[PDB]
């Protein structure tokens, strides 16, 4: 299952993406999902989950400080690793991007998701789907 | 351009151009024409006791070029900050009222952010506040923290019927898994009378606000408000909707001798902040009016200078008055052994005790009259060649003073 | 004619390169010139024209704080600008490195450099050769 | 069994062995015996304040068995930094001697950076310190800086043949473009003595640092010294070979009335930074050694409590010591006119004036001897039936008995 009884949603999470993005090198390439379905339940989890992986990968290539910045916006979206979300399918293609289109997607995927994160039951979103 | 002038003042007013040269001016009064004469270029209109009538519109204009000024001459409150949510986001406003406009700073416990709209409203000690001419004023947020140690004296809230209440409840755990509640007296809380915040903290953790208010008081309204969380103990606090102050003004009789260390003391429960006054034989001097929060604050006097006599306490607030009584209270002193009498002074009140023989014998024998006291005894002796003494006796201590014959 | 009367490379640019490289992706592509002819006189000076002129397309995709420290580190080599340097022959390939290349070989070229920069004419370093 | 004793210390030696009985001991002191008799087994030698002469070989035996035991009782600075170039790279390192071992922190003006090693010397104040028991001794770098306004007094720079010379030399300029160089009396400089650092600042500035330096001073390097940019004007300052305290020991006297605001003042060009101490009747309380920048520090003392007498001033350093002894200064009262003569007294000198006439004529004549006058008239009047009068003047006030004749 997936659900999320208090809200795991920060309300100052916008703070930490614009503090991320004032020392990136806006042009760095991340990745999206290209194809995934449309599903306005799980659509927005799916890429925080995915931009929650980038987060990780990040990190590890990321120097001393630029390590908290991006640890601190990795910890806005953190909570979708509660949830035993599967592997993405042999289907879904992936396109480069910005990191500041992916920095500004994940803004997005929150503000969205705030009003539902508690209210809704996720359990189906755990299969990304094409 | 603006001028302020303070009662029947005598100043001048001049104004230079960096270009002096056979240039003329010409006055412009309050509705009215005036002549000038000035000085290579600066040009100038003084003043010796500015009336009322004496004040507004004046104008200069000039002719080298054609130039013209204006001046706008004026003549010469505080109310503490209040609280309203912004409508737009999740965020507070402070609202303070004062002639003249003053600055408003929030300071969040040491940072200060003078900015009159506040975002950052988590945890620490939050207080807006107020500097103009007349001074600063404060108004502290009210704050619940679950997380914190228990101040269990079910703190008190006091405020004015009409004014907001304002109490916010903050509350960190290690995970996001927890919930924050208010509850009135036994009573919820009504759907436009609470608002709830969230942020992280250091290793994860999470820091939650969920903040209670009332736009404007009334009795309805007063009662015991409860925060308690779901992973936090129950803390309460009690609202008292109300000028007033309350403390004992029996008028306390003291007395101590100059080698004991003390303090005067006065306890009271009394809003809005009252304005203390130690005053003593004329000589007056303010107070560190501190509180106690144990439900009253207890204000303090020490510099006593082993002075005896009468200490006064006077405190006001804006609709209420108070004032409390202390007296204050040796070894006898023979102040005069003058002739034939003997007088001495002591507290309390001091023994004569005679003795006359010249083996000391003693006599008894004398009227008293007096604190000081004046004993005496006729000096008709049939035998001479003695010496008599006077005794003044006191619990405390003794002395004594020799007179010949 | 190219040559410094007085010094223009600084003792602490070493600092400005570790504070820069703390908030960077140290991945992020940038490119170096992969057959520059081996002249141990114009060497280094050819890389740190071609990494100062890096410096300067950085600071266009970079966020406000990270536009502060490229600038930083930029000014530790601008003075290369004051020589009329030839724009690249057409001879001269372009290898994708790591940022965290360019700015380690960035330092490395400051330091060999640094006894010799006041005390050589660098007239014939103006144009680059492969 | 060894024993540190911390200056003249007052405390207890115990022993107890784990056999309490019917035991006897005997002390054996430095070259010299002494009685004992314990508790039950531990036994005891006490001291209060133990002098260099209660210190050394003190023994303790034992008998039932048959015990001997031995003890060696032995006893228990502040030196300025100092500075060396670290050999490694571009930076300074202070070298501070102290018993105890001190606390070396670097302070660029303020911010203190405790590191012993500064790598970040480029402008502000710079100044190392150490702190232990004793207190902080502090030895500021001496700077001269070209971009900095000119204190224009040819700056002297005092220090002991042998000490380490530092002279940092700060220039800010716009571009690169520019140079600094040093010069001694009229010579240049030895390569072992410079050394240039430099960054960059702001909108793309250059900061260039050119220090000067003497691993041992000498007569030798006595000079004036001067630093000039190519791009900035040439400032000097010269350097005295020398520990020294110049001031007028004259011994200056005072006097004022308990009504006037006055400070005590001292003006000196010493070094090393002298210990000074202001000491009246006994009663002697630290100062404020602050500096003038004129090329001198003038300590002051304010304190006075209107109190009369002799202010001195000790000041003294390492190798030199100081001393300046401050001098401190009523109605005329008549002591006494009894017969016929008048006495008076007062400050200053009281004047006697005499009158005689019994309309009231005077007469003038008297021999004065006197602080305390004492004149007297011949009383042998022609006439009678008169009354004189003695009149004792002080600027301050005036004062006058009667006669009956």
């Amino acid at each position: 299952d997936c659900s999320f009884q208090h809200s795991p949603i920060s309300s100052d999470f916008a703070v930490k993406i614009r503090e991320l993005s004032d020392y990136l090198l806006q042009d760095y390439p991340v990745t999206v999902a290209s194809n995934l379905q449309d599903e306005e339940l799980c659509g927005g989890l799916w890429r925080l989950v995915l931009a929650q992986r980038w987060m990780e990968r990040l990190k590890t290539v990321a120097g001393s400080k630029m390590q908290g910045l991006l640890e601190r916006v990795n910890t806005e979206i953190h909570f979708v690793t509660k949830c035993a979300f599967q592997p993405p399918p042999s289907c879904l293609r992936f396109v480069q991007t910005n990191i500041s289109r992916l920095l500004q997607e994940t803004s997005e995927q929150l503000v969205a998701l705030k009003p539902w994160i508690t209210r809704q039951n996720f359990s189906r979103c755990l299969e990304l789907q094409c | 351009a603006a001028v302020e002038v303070d009662v029947s003042a005598s100043i001048t007013l001049q104004v230079l151009v960096d270009a002096p040269g056979n240039i003329s001016c010409l006055w412009v009064f309050k509705h009215s024409s005036l002549n000038c004469q000035p000085h290579f270029g600066v040009v100038s209109m003084v003043i010796l006791k500015m009336t009322e009538t004496q004040a507004g519109e004046y104008l200069l204009f000039i002719q080298s070029t054609n130039y013209t000024i204006l001046f706008t001459v004026s003549i010469r409150t505080l109310r503490r900050p209040y609280f309203r949510k912004m409508e737009n986001q999740d965020a507070l406003v402070c609202i303070s009222e004062s002639v003249p406009e003053p600055i408003v700073e929030w300071v969040l416990c040491v940072v200060k952010k003078e900015e009159k709209v506040l975002h950052e409203l988590f945890g620490t000690d939050i207080r807006c506040c107020a500097r103009n001419e007349l001074g600063r004023e404060c108004t502290r947020l009210f704050t619940i923290d679950l997380n914190q140690t228990p101040q269990t004296t079910l703190p008190q809230l006091f405020l004015k019927v009409g004014e907001p209440l304002w109490i916010r409840c903050k509350a960190v755990h290690v995970n996001h898994g927890f919930g924050l509640t208010w509850e009135l007296e036994n009573k919820a809380l009504e759907e436009g009378n609470y608002f709830e915040m969230s942020t992280y903290s250091t290793n994860r953790t999470m820091i939650r606000i969920l903040f209670a208010f009332v736009s404007s008081v009334a009795r309805n309204d007063t009662g015991y408000y409860t925060c308690s969380s779901s992973k936090h103990p129950s803390q309460s606090a009690l609202v008292t909707i109300v000028g007033f102050i309350n403390a004992t003004n029996s008028s306390e009789d003291y007395e101590i001798d100059q080698y004991e260390e003390f303090c005067f003391s006065v306890r009271f429960k009394a809003y809005p902040q009252i304005r203390c006054t130690w005053t003593f034989s004329r000589k007056s001097f303010p107070c560190e009016q501190k509180g106690l929060d144990n439900g009253y604050s207890i204000s303090k006097f020490c510099n006593h200078k082993h002075q005896p006599g009468e200490y006064i306490f006077h405190a006001e607030n804006d609709d209420a008055q108070f004032t409390k009584m202390f007296t204050l209270n040796r070894k006898p002193q023979v102040l005069a052994e003058a002739s034939a009498s003997c007088f001495s002074d002591g507290y309390p009140l001091p023994s004569w005790t005679w003795k006359k023989c010249s083996c000391t014998e003693e006599i008894t024998e004398g009227v008293w009259n007096r604190w000081v006291s004046s004993s005496t005894l006729n000096m008709s002796e049939a035998i001479k060649g003695f010496l008599v003494k006077c005794c003044a006796y006191n619990s405390l201590g003794t002395s004594c003073e020799t007179i010949l014959l």
